[PDB]
RNA sequence: UACGGUGCUGAAGCAACAAAUGCCCUGCUUCCAGGAAAAGCCUCUAAGCAUCAGGUAACAUCAAAUCGUACCCCAAACCGA
RNA sequence: CGAAGGUGUGCUGUGAGGCAUGCUGGAGGUAUCAGAAGUGCGAAUGCUGACAUAAGUAACGAUAAAGCGGGUGAAAAGCCCGCUCGCCGGAAGACCAAGGGUUCCUGUCCAACGUUAAUCGGGGCAGGGUGAGUCGACCCCUAAGGCGAGGCCGAAAGGCGU
RNA sequence: AGGACCGAACCGACUAAUGUUGAAAAAUUAGCGGAUGACUUGUGGCUGGGGGUGAAAGGCCAAUCAAACCGGGAGAUAGCU
RNA sequence: UAAGGUGAUAUGAACCGUUAUAACCGGCGAUUUCCGAAUGGGGAAACCCAGUGUGUUUCGACACACUAUCAUUAACUGAAUCCAUAGGUUAAUGAGGCGAACCGGGGGAACUGAAACAUCUAAGUACCCCGAGGAAAAGAAAUCAACCGAGAUUCCCCCAGUAGCGGCGAGCGAACGGGGAGCAGCCCAGAGCCUGAAUCAGUGUGUGUGUUAGUGGAAGCGUCUGGAAAGGCGCGCGAUACAGGGUGACAGCCCCGUACACAAAAAUGCACAUGCUGUGAGCUCGAUGAGUAGGGCGGGACACGUGGUAUCCUGUCUGAAUAUGGGGGGACCAUCCUCCAAGGCUAAAUACUCCUGACUGACCGAUAGUGAACCAGUACCGUGAGGGAAAGGCGAAAAGAAC
């Protein structure tokens, strides 16, 4: 149920953001998902032997999995998954209503 | 039929402690980690051929194990081996130590 | 060799990465890890690599 | 213990004081052994008695035959 | 005083030890009704 | 000197007497209850060998593999929770 | 705009109980009527878990008792150093087998374990540590006894044994 | 010489005290009997439950014995609590 | 099949991959140390030791292969004795061990009940042991019925808790006949005519389906509350799909799916259709199952406890007819009717569940439900067989608390 490849200017349907768009994504089966949608701050903890405190603390991998509408020239939606012929033949890769790559 | 030796590969990287080295100024015995299946004779040639070090005679041990990492109920064995061989003093090997 | 390419001759000959193909693991052998500088690739792709040529063998020979 | 030829042994029966008691019992047969053939040697066997009749009826010989097939 | 038990590890597999269980007739079972009925990681020994 | 110990150097180093349940002693004496076995070892030949091989001795050399070896052990490491 | 469950209050019924509601709680709950039941415990020297009581009581394991000065440390009666003192010495010493299976040595740490304290340990976590042609096991040999080709027996299993 | 005598090790348990939620599910303390013998002990082996072993007490057969322990027939049966 | 990956605690590191060849899933194959039937001898399982070969050999020697027992056959040998057997060697074949229930066969308790207890009961049960299969077993009347007839075995309903058996106590307990599930019948006991067509076993292939990966697959907004919308309200759309699960709360239209339609290099279940091999068929004339049938004695099985007891079986002793002969028709006799024993084979309905997939439950929800939701048959306890626990929940997400 991967929905991204390269960049997929994702929107937001629920969590904290109304549509912000985004990248990163590396949604999959067996892994995570994560883009600018969300992020937040707490360092942890970093006892000397070098000072392994780079300092800074924001998104590493923030949550918010599958569940996102992706990119459309338009206003947001736009399921995709649709499939066409030939055209590599490795994933449907088209879309909803008219369109396929961005 | 061609004898199913590990011609090269019946050791392993050499041991290392305190032992290592202050041995090695006995009669530039060194020690090394051989296999289980390693019987001295299979050493001996394993460390002067293709290794260029000319030894003679070693020792060989075993020794095994036994810890806990983890909290309670995870423990096991491990096992291991030993080796010392020799070199004559003639027969060096322009050795690869340093500090 | 790689993967079809492995198939050519039949001379054991390339089945040597143990002989001075494999001294090399030898030294980066110590644990405690020491010799991080760059890209120390000590990852074992040459073990996994002596089989296929490993195999093949029979593919030729018998199976 | 099985007797060569009509193969048989022991069966289990019970007692019977008539008064009180079915304790089990345990039959047999009958062990001997003789037999001699005319077209070789003296082959023998151990065969019960009702079994060495049957043979010596009209086998004899024209039963080792199916000890062959044993 | 002197317990009931004593150690000696030869002379207990020279009783129980799969030699001394597969050697007889119901000692083969003995290891089925462990490894085979049941689910013992390992039992037979001193 | 780290306080545990280290490198160097280094004298005399014999006689007399006294002992054992240890050794000569798988002995000697004696007794009745009359005190394992098999291999190594020595030797004798069989079949076989039949200028050979083997045998004995001297020395020269190679080989002697593989496991165990830490510590407790009349006890705080074993049998008694 | 707070379900269940938990804790109070008021009203209500003959009663088992019902309702409303304040507080806690963080998700579900079920008028009515009909239906199916693992349907209601104080007791069974009942099962399981938790917590009392006695009570800060007895006890801290041989009556071979220990004193002091330093060191370390948050703290020393108990640990390290030192001088005394006492105890064992056919042993309370030393070595090995059996059994145990890292308890050995070094560094560390003191929660739990040490019947107290613990900087100390057979405790925790790390490392290190057992090197053989002559010692032992393998290995030749056989004891008691075991197993046992074929074999003799025996409903089967199996017993005996060259 | 001796199932001889006094007596340690070793083997055993006649007496008293203590212990009796013990140091201890049979011991400690002071005495006590045997101590070249039907002695005592290490290692391993052989006898299996109505069966073994027994210088005999129904004693012993793994803290269990007028019929061991484990699993089963089994939710035995219980006019009793 | 693909935009992501090198299983988990497990991150970190070093890497692999990305508009046609990482990773992952499925098929086939390669490798598969050692112990274990264990199979070269041995053996306190994971180890000790050996014989015959082999290549390399840096030519020292080492790593690997085979050498278990037993049976069928064959080949070679070869005693006591002329031969001849016995016995030895070899080769190929196969067997051995392990398993959940169900199945057949050998052996076979007591508690308990009878308010005691010996007949009897529990019960042919528990248990032990052998053996085979996806099923077993059974099976084509020497059956039953009554003077009409039915028609192998098998299982279900009923006859009936009846007839009957029984210290006629306890208790045991049918069948005839009737309704159903499901249905096939054939071989040898032997010689010709023809002659490889029926039909069986196994292989070959070809279609069609089943399975072992998969592909696609619909349709949402705005606003209010909120930390979070699926929730309230308003306006739409899909529907052969509104099963279910997920998603910071309760979503048909966000995610996975869902109906529905499609899919296989290969590997195979199974149908058919026929090739090959083995098999035999159809008909004329023949035969037509003896230590057996019966019987004495002793036991057992029949619902049936020897009874007035038929029928079946056999340990022991006997022993017939051969077809107008023989068996049965519940002691026995006559008559009548019925059927041919002493050879064998056979699918289905029937039994079960170790295991695989799908799907369900007025089934439990953490001393419940499996002993075990969780690194459980674990820790622990015992010499041993054997016994055998406890133990789930932060949160929406670690934002697990820099300082
Ligand atoms: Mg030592
Ligand atoms: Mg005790
Ligand atoms: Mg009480
Ligand atoms: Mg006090
Ligand atoms: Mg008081
Ligand atoms: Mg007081
Ligand atoms: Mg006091
Ligand atoms: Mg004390
Ligand atoms: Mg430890
Ligand atoms: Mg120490
Ligand atoms: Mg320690
Ligand atoms: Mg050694
Ligand atoms: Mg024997
Ligand atoms: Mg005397
Ligand atoms: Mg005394
Ligand atoms: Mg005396
Ligand atoms: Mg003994
Ligand atoms: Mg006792
Ligand atoms: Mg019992
Ligand atoms: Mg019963
Ligand atoms: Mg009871
Ligand atoms: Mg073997
Ligand atoms: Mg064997
Ligand atoms: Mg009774
Ligand atoms: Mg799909
Ligand atoms: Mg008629
Ligand atoms: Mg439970
Ligand atoms: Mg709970």
């Amino acid at each position: 149920a991967a929905k991204i490849r390269r960049d997929d200017e994702v929107i937001v349907l629920t969590g904290k953001d109304k549509g912000k768009r985004g990248k990163v994504k590396n949604v999959l089966s067996s892994g995570k998902v994560i883009v600018e949608g969300i992020n937040l701050v707490k360092k942890h903890q970093k006892p000397v032997p070098a000072l392994n405190q780079p300092g800074g603390i924001v998104e590493k991998e923030a949550a918010i999995q599958v569940s996102n509408v992706a990119i459309f020239n338009a206003a947001t939606g736009k399921a995709d998954r649709v499939g066409f012929r030939f055209e590599d033949g490795k994933k449907v890769r088209f879309f909803k209503s008219n369109s396929e790559t961005i | 039929m061609i004898r199913e030796e590990r011609l090269l590969k019946v050791l392993r990287a050499p041991h290392v402690s305190e032992k290592a080295s202050t041995a090695m100024e006995k009669s530039n015995t060194i020690v090394l980690k051989v296999a289980k299946d390693a019987t001295k004779a299979e050493i001996k040639a394993a460390v002067q051929k293709l290794f260029e070090v000319e030894v003679e005679v070693v020792n060989t041990l075993v020794v095994k194990g036994k810890v806990k990492r983890h909290g309670q109920r995870i423990g096991r064995r491990s096992d291991w081996k030993k080796a010392y061989v020799t070199l004559k003093e003639g027969q060096n090997l322009d050795f690869v130590g340093g500090a | 060799m790689k993967a079809k390419e492995l198939r050519e001759k039949s001379v054991e000959e390339l089945n040597t990465e143990l002989l001075n193909l494999l001294r090399e693991q030898f030294n980066l052998r110590m644990q405690a890890a020491s010799g991080q500088l760059q890209q120390s690739h000590l990852l074992k792709q040459v073990r996994r690599d002596v089989a296929r040529v490993k195999t093949l063998l029979n593919e030729k020979a018998g199976a | 213990m099985k007797k060569d030829i009509h193969p048989k042994y022991e069966e289990i029966t019970a007692s019977c004081s008539c008064g009180n008691v079915m304790k089990i019992r345990s039959t047999v047969g009958h062990d001997l052994n003789l037999d001699v053939c005319s077209k070789c040697h003296p082959f023998f066997t151990g065969k019960q008695r009702d079994v060495a009749t049957g043979g010596r009826v009209d086998r004899f010989n024209k039963r080792f035959n199916i000890p062959g097939s044993k | 005083m002197k317990r009931t038990f004593q150690p000696s590890v030869l002379k207990r597999n020279r009783s129980h030890g799969f030699r001394a269980r597969m050697a007889t007739k119901n000692g083969r079972q003995v290891l089925a009704r462990r490894r085979a009925k049941g689910r013992a990681r390992l039992t037979v020994s001193k």
